[PDB]
């Protein structure tokens, strides 16, 4: 029953921050023999790593920028020049048996707006074909995350049929992309004819739109 | 060179029971540390379950205790993990460490094998293409598509053009309406040569041991 909640939960930094959290339990896990404590960190597709032990004792990875402090029942990890990779979701564990662990941070690095790259796709023909027509609509590489999108089909509004989905900020450049797919079926499809995708970023005033009709056909 | 894989099944029928082996290299188990299991399910959440001690002496979480087992086999230093009366809780990834015995010191945390217990059958997944249609892009850099719909469970793996260029690609986390995964995959790929070079999606659904590679055009 012995917790560590763990805060804050999220977190927003540039370049370079007093990047300083607390794991605080409900009892000593530092002085009481072997048990200390440790954070790991992982980047969004890989087990955790070591960093500290014993509660403040840097790894053989990188220290100096992170460094581990407090005792006995309140810790705090520190890392002063928040490197841009540094990107990750951080955890903090104790020893008394049966060893528990803290909520956990997750840390996004901030960064330039950037409009998104929007493209549209009409379904595949292989699809169509099946009775099933899905229309696809990518955001590619913008920031901030915060951004409302929505279909027209025919000039009216389209609510359910439609699932979104974000991809995690990137080490290369700190940016999200973001997927929506309208689906529906190969009749109710060609029942209309243009499809648009409007979407709302604070890039810009008015909507970025990116449609089309079945003039091919 | 202490290298420690988990490996079991991915997908198993709930109220059975899920058992799985983590092997590890480089080390012996009779002569150190403890050596654990941990599943962490989405985010947020990470849960010891209990360890094996070089000795042979074993510690469960309370909380899964009457429901876990911990066993090992010197010979071949190799240690196991066996929980019964599985539910859908019981889905998350799985994690095997050499968190130090007595406490805590220095732990080896394996790759990681997710196992997701559910109902539905193990259904593959059928993809398609995501072409453009001559526009302001078939003059600047065209952005193309691939679409996976409809496989059971995770995970899945796509590539392009069989690893050759992953330099501006965008895998989207997958998702579910129904008892069902779709995820989608964007490549930006340069104008200039879009048409002429051409360009091949790849996906492979190893639950159903299903490859796929799918070329691209207008």
């Amino acid at each position: 029953d012995i917790v560590l909640t763990q805060s804050p939960a999220s977190l927003a930094v540039s370049l370079g921050q007093r990047a300083t959290i607390s794991c605080r339990a409900s009892k000593s896990v530092s002085t009481s023999g072997y048990g200390y404590m440790h954070w790991n960190q992982q980047k969004p597709g890989q087990p955790p790593r070591l960093l500290i032990y014993l509660v403040s004792n840097l790894e053989s990875g990188v220290p100096a920028r992170f460094s581990g402090s407090g005792s006995g029942t309140d810790f705090t990890l520190n890392i002063h020049p928040v490197e841009e990779e540094d990107a990750a979701t951080y955890y903090c564990q104790h020893i008394r048996e049966p060893l528990t662990f803290g909520g956990g941070t997750k840390l996004e690095i901030k960064r330039a707006d950037a409009a998104p790259t929007v493209s549209i796709f009409p379904p595949s023909s292989e699809q169509l074909t099946s009775g099933g027509a899905s229309v696809v609509c990518f955001l590619n590489n913008f920031y901030p995350k915060d951004i409302n999108v929505k279909w027209k089909i025919d000039g009216s509004e389209r609510q359910n049929g439609v699932l979104n989905s974000w991809t995690d900020q990137d080490s290369k450049d700190s940016t999200y992309s973001m997927s929506s797919t309208l689906t529906l079926t190969k009749d109710e499809y060609e029942r209309h004819n243009s499809y648009t995708c409007e979407a709302t970023h604070k890039t810009s005033t008015s909507p970025i739109v990116k449609s089309f009709n079945r003039n091919e056909c | 060179d202490v290298q420690l894989q988990e490996s079991g099944p991915g997908l198993v029928k709930p109220s059975q029971s899920l058992s799985l082996t983590c092997t590890v290299t480089g080390y012996s188990i009779s002569s150190d540390y403890a050596w654990n299991w941990i599943r962490q399910f989405p985010g947020n959440k990470l849960e010891w379950m209990g360890y094996i001690s070089y000795s042979g002496s074993t510690s469960y979480n309370p909380s899964l205790k009457s429901r876990i087992s911990i066993t090992r086999d010197t010979s071949k230093n190799q240690f196991f993990l066996q929980l019964s009366s599985v539910t859908t809780e019981d889905t998350a990834t799985y994690y095997c460490a050499r968190g130090y015995y007595g406490s805590s010191h220095s732990p080896v945390w394996g790759a990681g094998t997710t196992v997701t217990v559910s109902s539905a059958k193990t259904t593959p997944p059928p993809v398609y293409p995501l072409v453009p249609g001559s526009l302001a892009q078939t003059n600047s850099m065209v952005t193309l598509g691939c679409l996976v719909k409809g496989y059971f469970p995770e995970p899945v793996t796509v590539t392009w053009n069989s690893g050759s260029l992953s330099s501006g690609v965008h895998t989207f986390p997958a998702v579910l309406q129904s008892d069902l995964y779709t995820l989608s995959s964007s490549v930006t790929v340069p104008s200039s040569t879009w048409p002429s070079e051409t360009v091949t999606c790849n996906v492979a659904h190893p639950a159903s041991s299903t490859k796929v590679d799918k070329k691209i055009e207008p």
